[PDB]
């Protein structure tokens, strides 16, 4: 199971990864298994600065 | 294809259906429901 865990947090902060709780709710689940043994994250930015 | 043509040689639609046992299955697989009283719920397994 692949599961995908998703929480967007709009919060204002000086800084990443703040104080603060914000627990992870579940999103999408995929009932598909594949063996995932390396990984990269597909970064197609274009207009990146 | 002709409609002439015998069992033999008429044709014989085959359609292959194959169940796979893998690791991650599929749903493929409902009453009505009380208000207030004593019952035996199946909710969702
Ligand atoms: C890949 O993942 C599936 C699902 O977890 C598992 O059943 C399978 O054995 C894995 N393949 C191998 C041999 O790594």
């Amino acid at each position: 199971y692949f599961k995908i865990y998703s929480k967007h947090t709009p919060i204002n902060l000086g800084r990443d990864l703040p104080q603060g709780f914000s627990a992870l709710e579940p999103l999408v689940d995929l009932p598909i298994g594949i063996n995932i043994t390396r990984f990269q994250t597909l970064l197609a930015l274009h207009r990146s600065y | 294809f002709r409609p002439t043509y015998g069992v033999g040689h008429q044709p014989y639609r085959v359609v292959v259906l194959s169940f796979e046992l893998l690791h991650a299955p599929a749903t493929v697989c409902s009453t009505n429901l009380v208000k207030n009283k004593c019952v035996n719920f199946n909710f969702n397994g």
